[PDB]
């Protein structure tokens, strides 16, 4: 069946290279010596590792990963465990009113510049400025609306007959969920946790407005305010190496899944 | 223990980290200076400091704030008056050996709020193999660039062209060198057109900028050129004329002994090997220093800033860094001791010779070996006698943001229309009208 | 059950919206400057009548409108394509799904730097393809175009994964019946697949349209505020941390919060499909 | 448990009713078959009894107490759905054993009863394959099996055997009665295929338009139909019907006249005879009048007709006629286009009011 | 179009054949019922002909060409699935119309054919409800609606009338049989209801375990089954079977001897005589031996057994013995009573106890 299989393989390769090309462009810029970072050529030649060791001769990036993965995978769970209870309630019963959906939608927006404004004033008197007990609070408030609106708007649509059959065989609702809903909602719900981790680990705008010290300097802001360690040399290879080390937890996780 | 966090510009860290280490060996472990970074471009340094101050950051100890912000940070009470000094020594050490001009920028309404640590007037730089002597005037630069463009060489005139404080230092330098000024001496009144002579200066300055922005074979990236873009372009050999501050040298000789410079390869020379130490400090034996420097004079050179009018010495604008103790800090007396420590004369010497930043203590102009080791010293101190100042008001960063927004993108400037824009926009900034762009 | 089950979540949410957003509208009613911490006074609608009137606000608004509507239209259209080939895969078993995650998984700052260097003249692999003197980062409409392209590449898996989840429920019999009544791929896709998936597309496209409206990083790194352009998310940030006007910067926050809340209302009211029905 | 229903009623937007003041009773251990037209309200009555749907008005009593608002868990019913829904991921064993897992039974005993269910149901090999591999009647078998493992107070079933071949149907039908009797539990069956109803049904309920029409035994429903609709609705082919008029010894017909038995005349003397009578006869009572003996003749009427069409299913010729099928025995020599004479024992007739449809010969 | 199948085969992971090397020929405008047990190869075959499934081996020809690779649009057949799956996103008023919309039919022409179809299938009205409002006996008819709109190369109906009341079924069985005849279009159909199959079929194709068993007009399947399974599987109740031995004029039963007609005595000598033989008869051919006429009294064997159980069904009883006799309802027998039974020698059928084939097949 070559008429399908050749086309299908070409498209399967096309999406593979399209998902890689900018990541490979980062790796090539990272590995080119300072003589050839300016060469305008994608394929690297006469490779070096100088930029990586010039980052690792500094605690800044590791301490940024060390704290960022922490806040990211604390919030990706400790928000979602409350998000799931309210999402189940809003799917099963009527707190699922239009006003709860509208409020969750508005907060889903709560564009973070509009939230960091009032917050920054609060933390002039309240303090808690550089420690995690400042950053996580607006993070988790960004991580209940997603992990609520999407979470219910997906698993509430599971077929009624299977829910009737579970009720008729006499299951208690909160245990009927784990035995009959969760095992078949999972391929449509694994994405909710991934999208929240990809947000709670992966925003600059909060930390860029609400951190300064080494305390809680998260990996995105620790690149966005960074520029190459050699003040008298071209910064691009070091920024590229920085971007490269920043990708590592995500690409390792995607290769695990 | 006790730590004084010292904030300085990113691009001023290879000097400041190594001197903070020197000072920590001198203090005897009572307390330590720890160096920290603000952003590269000047306007982003103010942004990041104003956050740390406003958010009551307890870690912030001593600031290298830019020479132009002293009025704002004194008026807001964020930087201490020097009369806060727990030992009573600060106003004396601020006064005793500095210059009249550098020490005057630290005052707002008479009282000092800071102690100078660096000062800088910009210079013209040129490829000495591509032209015999640098032109004394902008029209001469346009001529040499237009000639080099016809001749097919690196004809870019590299200049600060991004919408940032840099772009405004240039405009103030042309206007003050043409004898005009942006604001009155009381800071109350806009002066680009209170009289036709100031307008004539203004439109001439704008027409110069427009001409160099539009000339055949000009840099297509000029509207995005930082000072770092300008320096690199010259280091990449793409520009034959460059207008920057007293820097370059550190990156030049460094990049040359790294072999990154096409016209000055020094990496291939066995006498210059090992010059760059493990932390990246240019540190040759002085015979190798002289070999590398003579090899530089053989191809590359520097000169006093170009005139607007023929036979007029240029009124170059001041730059610099002023230290102050931050109002939020716990370790006030230790921080005042640290400012007096970092301002010592051997660390000033070190700063200029190992880094490029011109020190502000005067006694080094009386040192012949310093006068050899920092070749540009004579023309810096000469230009400083003639220097223009940014217009001192607490309001200033609003004026810089509104004024620069009238000019970018540089190529579109009608001198009459944009003089009108400046007279409106600067008035609007003084009045505090509208959103800042 | 359900009025016990919302309690531990709403307990937090209600506080972290109510204090900040209420305090925002209070601050916007006042003259207030970060340099003069308690030395300025109540001012009514002064911040509104200024921020709604100046030219800069309407450009920074109109640009986020253009960028959101253009970037979502493309992100949607390519989102279906990535979803379909991830769902009906054959030769790309496992790998076809695995390669689709990383443009979501990368940090947006790193992506934006990569695009910035990709397009920078004389030092960018696709920049080298332009005729000489082009330098696209320096000009308004080209700078919009490259940030659209950067935003679109970064966002597409947001669409494609949600739309695949929305498609994966569709029972195969409905597609067999369409195929045996002879609806070719586009006929079924439009008469069966989209009408089945309606609610999940309007959810996905809503949260994208909001995200694409409040996006900041992808224009902050790629020439932030550079030669007009910019975005209302930048304009508000600047008027707060580099002009110290709390009165005006909060008024920008309120005026965008209302002007996005009507968009969140329109896809609930006009198109109907959302979480409750 | 007992079950009783008190004018239970259901209605929907258009509003229009779907069940209308229905009342009924089921003794503990009874076995009731619901039977009626397509679309008439069957599934909804069963769903409201099961608690999977909400009654509009009236009362439902289970155990003898009222249960209207009580949830499906509270009612202890096992149900098999009108479209037999299934859990698409669960392997067959678990798809069966699931209610035993809700009961938290010891796993060895769940697995044992999972084997007993598969054996009694003839789930052919307890196959443990995805439900997507057994489309057709294999799916319907698995869908029924979950119910018969539970053995609760009541079974509620909705055309449980529909997609089965005949050898499976009759085997399953016996398996249901064995299970029902061995447990002694109430069964409320539902079908519009009728021989399954008549052989199972210790009590058949006929319903039309959301309303009950007759409640009774297989014999009462066959032999004392309450009206011409139920008379025509029970059996196959439907009751042959004719207009008729009363004589002082019996009745006129489109081909002759019948001397009616004195017992039926006494019933026809209850109130009065209508201006037209619909007489009705089962097609399978009609036979070739050449075949009768004297004991049938004395109570026969005969007429000849041309055979409009003919078929045979073996046992019987289905021969068409018009003023109909005569479902005559295959012993008749008839072919289409021949004259043939049709007769029956008039003791077997039915008669009905041409206005209101009620049976006049009601025993 | 004609349809022809040669060696067509399907297999699945276990690989196990769902069907093994089926073959038949169907002329343009025939009518075929693919009757068979739950596991016998049916829906699977129907999905192969529709092209919704890979043919594992063999060849399919339609309309003068081989079509194994052509996609389901290309084949221009129509079907009603066993699941009768409707779209739940369109009122019935277009869910029936849907193929006419793909065919670019004019709006009023579509509406006319749709309301004519709606009257034809006795739909409640052109009900214009969402399918979630219907049940079974409405939903299944609506699914059949979109097939009977199309007039395709062929129809493939998978259990189409399985879910309807008997008074409506026979009306729909009239409507289908008129439609196939008026259209002149090849039709294939599947059901478990053999009584609905017999009245429709020009030809029946009884199938077991993925294998075709016998093909013909019902007459053959009822009167001349090829093996014991077909003989047991067709009819109701199932065929009675007894162990037997040959005589040179007849056969011995557990309760007597029956003289055979010379044709069977010739055929049973023309084939090799087996060491064990089984005799089969329909329950409806067994009757009260008191009720006979002279030729049956001459030709039959009579024996008596106890009616251990009894049931009634109008014209017939069932009575139980050790088996069922479907005796005529003129029999006055009660439960627990001895009764004499008889049958005609010509209606007995004879089967090999080893290979299972019918030696009384003609
Ligand atoms: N979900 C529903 N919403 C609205 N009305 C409904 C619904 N289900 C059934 N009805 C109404 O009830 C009637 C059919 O009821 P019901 O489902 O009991 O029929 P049924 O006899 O079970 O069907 P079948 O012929 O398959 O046995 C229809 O006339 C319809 O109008
Ligand atoms: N997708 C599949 N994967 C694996 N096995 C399958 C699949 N589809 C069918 N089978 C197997 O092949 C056989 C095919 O069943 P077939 O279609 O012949 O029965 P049917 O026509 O559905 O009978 P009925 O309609 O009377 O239930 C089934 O018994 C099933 O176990
Ligand atoms: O001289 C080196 C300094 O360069 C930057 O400062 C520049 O910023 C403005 C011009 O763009 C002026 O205030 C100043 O004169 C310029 O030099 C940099 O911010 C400084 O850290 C450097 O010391
Ligand atoms: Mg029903
Ligand atoms: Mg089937």
């Amino acid at each position: 069946d070559a008429r399908r299989a050749t086309w299908w393989s070409v498209v399967n390769i096309l999406v593979i290279v399209y998902a890689l090309i900018p990541v490979l462009w980062i790796l090539s810029l990272s590995l080119k010596p300072t003589s050839s970072v300016k060469d305008g050529k994608l394929i690297p030649t006469e490779i070096t590792f100088a930029n990586y060791k010039a980052i690792f001769s500094g605690d800044a990036f590791t301490s940024a990963l060390f704290n960022s993965i922490g806040i990211g995978l604390i919030t990706t769970i400790i928000a979602v465990v409350i998000g799931g209870m309210a999402a189940y309630a809003v799917a099963r019963l009527q707190p699922g009113k239009q006003l709860l959906i509208g409020v969750a939608l508005l907060i889903a927006m709560f564009p973070h510049i509009s939230l960091v404004t009032p917050i920054f004033n609060m933390w002039r008197g309240i303090g808690l400025f550089d420690t995690w007990p400042g950053l996580i609070i607006p993070y988790i408030t960004f991580a209940l609306p997603l992990a609520i609106y999407t979470l219910s708007a997906f698993f509430r649509e599971i077929p009624w007959d299977l829910e009737k059959a579970a009720k008729m065989d006499g299951a208690t609702p909160a245990q009927a969920f784990r035995k009959v809903i969760a095992p078949l909602a999972a391929p449509g719900i694994v994405t909710a946790a991934i999208l929240v981790f990809i947000f709670a680990w992966n925003d600059l705008l909060l930390a860029l407005s609400l951190t300064a010290t080494q305390r809680a300097i998260t990996a995105p802001v620790a690149i966005a305010n960074f520029t190459g360690s050699s003040q008298f040399e071209e910064p691009t290879g070091s920024i590229a190496a920085g971007a490269m080390v920043i990708t590592i937890p995500i690409i390792i996780f995607v290769l695990i899944f | 223990g006790i730590v004084i966090n010292y904030y300085t510009p990113a691009n001023e860290e290879a000097t400041f980290k190594a001197v903070a280490n020197r000072c920590n060996e001198q203090l005897g472990g009572r307390f330590q200076i720890a160096q920290r970074n603000l952003p590269k471009g000047a306007d982003d340094q103010r942004l990041q400091l104003a956050r740390r101050l406003t958010g009551n950051d307890k870690s912030l100890d001593v600031m290298a704030l830019d020479v132009v912000w002293t009025a704002e940070f004194a008026e807001a009470g964020w930087a201490v008056p020097l009369s806060e000094d727990p030992a009573g020594l600060a106003e004396a050490d601020a006064t005793e050996n500095t210059l009249p001009g550098p020490l005057e920028t630290a005052r707002w309404q008479d009282e000092l709020y800071a102690a100078p640590i660096t000062t800088n007037t910009q210079l013209l730089w040129y490829r000495a193999d591509l032209m015999p002597a640098p032109p004394t005037t902008w029209d001469g630069m346009l001529d040499e660039a237009n000639r080099l463009y016809r001749e097919g060489g690196p004809s870019w005139i590299a200049v600060q062209g991004k919408q940032y404080e840099g772009m405004v230092v240039w405009f103030n330098t042309l206007l003050q060198s043409a004898g005009g000024q942006v604001l009155s001496d009381d800071g109350q009144r806009v002066t680009l057109t209170d009289t036709p002579e100031h307008r004539a200066a203004t439109v001439k300055a704008l027409r110069i900028i427009k001409s160099v922005a539009t000339a055949p074979g000009a840099d297509p990236s000029i509207t995005q050129t930082d000072e770092n873009t300008a320096r690199l372009a010259l280091e990449q050999g793409k520009a034959a004329l460059e207008v920057n501050w007293p820097y370059v040298l550190p990156s030049l000789l460094e990049n040359a002994v790294k072999g990154g410079v096409s016209f000055l390869p020094l990496d291939g020379d066995p006498a210059l090997q090992g010059s760059i130490n493990d932390v990246g400090t240019f540190s040759p034996t002085d015979e190798q220093f002289d070999i590398a420097f003579d090899a530089s004079k053989k191809v590359f050179g520097f000169a006093p800033y170009p005139g607007v009018n023929p036979d007029e010495p240029a009124r170059v604008t001041l730059g610099g860094l002023n230290l102050a103790v931050a109002s939020t800090s716990q370790h006030k007396a230790e921080a005042f001791e640290a400012i007096r420590c970092l301002r010592n004369v051997e660390n000033q010497r070190y700063t200029s010779i190992e880094g490029g930043l011109p020190a502000v203590r005067t006694s080094l102009y009386d040192d012949p070996a310093f006068q050899k080791k920092y070749p540009q010293y004579e023309i810096i101190r000469q230009q400083l006698t003639n220097a223009a100042v940014r217009p001192a008001t607490p309001v200033y960063q609003a004026v810089s943001t509104r004024m620069s927004a009238t000019l970018a993108p540089i190529s579109d400037i009608d001198p009459e229309r944009t003089a009108d824009e400046l007279t409106e926009a600067v008035q609007k900034a003084i009045d505090g009208k509208g959103l800042i762009p | 059950l359900a009025f016990w089950l919302i309690a531990p979540a709403v307990l937090l949410m209600l506080a972290v919206t109510a204090y900040p957003i209420g305090y925002a509208v209070w601050l916007s009613l006042q003259r207030y400057n970060l340099a003069e911490p308690h030395d300025t006074e109540f001012i009514g609608l002064a911040n509104y009548v200024t921020v709604l009137t100046d030219g800069y606000w309407w450009t920074a608004f109109a640009v986020t409108l253009g960028i959101t509507v253009v970037s979502v239209a493309i992100e949607f259209a390519l989102g279906l394509a990535l979803a379909l080939v991830m769902h009906r895969t054959i030769f790309g078993k496992g790998a076809v799904r695995t390669a689709i995650l990383i443009p979501y998984g990368i940090v947006t700052v790193a992506a934006s730097y990569s695009w910035y260097y990709a397009w920078t003249p004389g030092t960018g692999y696709l920049a080298n393809l332009l005729p000489e003197g082009s330098a696209p980062l320096t000009d308004q409409l080209p700078s919009l175009a490259i940030v659209v392209l950067a935003e679109v590449w970064k966002t597409t898996p947001f669409m494609a994964l949600l739309l695949l989840a929305g498609l994966a429920l569709v029972p195969q019999d409905l597609l067999n019946a369409a195929q045996v009544d002879g609806a070719g791929p586009w006929k079924r896709l439009t008469k069966v697949i989209l009408p089945m998936i309606k609610p999940a597309i309007l959810v996905a496209l809503l949260f994208r349209t909001l995200d694409a409206f409040r996006i900041f990083d992808n224009i902050y790194i790629l020439t932030g505020g550079s030669n007009d352009t910019g975005s209302v998310s930048i304009l508000g940030y600047d008027n707060l941390f580099k002009a110290f006007n709390v009165g005006l910067g909060s008024a920008i926050s309120v005026l965008i919060f209302l002007s996005v809340a009507i968009i969140a209302f329109i896809y609930i009211k006009i198109f109907g499909a959302a979480a409750p029905g | 448990a007992e079950i009783v229903l008190d004018r239970v009623t259901k209605s929907y937007p258009d509003v229009r009713a779907a069940v209308k003041e229905f009342s009924m009773t089921i003794a503990d251990g009874e076995f009731i078959i619901l039977v009626g037209p397509s679309g008439c309200g069957k599934s909804t009555t069963l769903n409201m009894i099961a608690g999977l749907e909400e009654i509009t008005s009236g009362e439902l009593r289970i155990g003898g107490e009222r249960v209207n608002e009580k949830a499906p868990k509270d009612r202890d019913i096992a149900m098999v759905f009108q479209s037999y829904a299934l859990y698409p991921h669960m392997t067959v064993r678990q798809n069966i054993a699931f209610p035993l897992t809700l009961a938290k039974v010891p796993k060895a005993e769940i697995a044992a009863k999972v084997e007993e269910t598969a054996k009694i149901l003839d789930l052919s090999e307890l196959l443990d394959r995805k439900p997507g591999q057994l489309s057709g009647g294999q799916r319907q078998r698995v869908a029924m099996g979950r119910a018969i493992v539970r053995s609760p107070k009541a079974f509620l079933m909705d055309q449980p055997l529909s997609n089965l071949d005949a050898k499976l149907r009759v085997q399953m039908r016996a398996e249901i009665s064995r299970l029902q009797d061995r447990l002694g539990t109430t069964t409320v069956y539902v079908t519009h295929d009728q021989t399954e109803a008549m052989t199972l049904g210790d009590r058949v309920v006929v319903m039309l338009a959301g309303e009950v029409q007759q409640i009774g035994t297989p014999d009462e429903l066959y032999s004392s139909p309450a009206n011409l609709f139920v008379a025509g609705f029970i059996g196959s082919p439907a009751m042959n019907f004719f207009p008729a008029t009363r004589t002082d010894v019996g009745v006129r017909l489109p081909f002759g006249e019948v001397t009616l038995t004195p017992h039926m005349l006494d019933l026809l003397d209850k109130q009065a005879r209508p201006e037209n009578i619909i007489v009705g006869i089962r097609p399978e009572h009609i036979e070739d009048s050449a075949l009768l003996d004297g004991y049938a003749r004395i109570r026969a009427l005969t007429f000849s007709v041309r055979a409009d069409i003919v078929e045979s299913l073996g046992a019987d010729k289905y021969v068409h006629f018009t003023t109909f099928i005569a479902r005559v025995s295959a012993d008749s020599r008839v072919r289409t286009g021949e004259q043939i004479e049709l007769a029956i024992d008039t003791t077997k007739l039915s008669i009905f009011d041409a206005a209101t449809g009620l049976n006049l010969t009601r025993d």
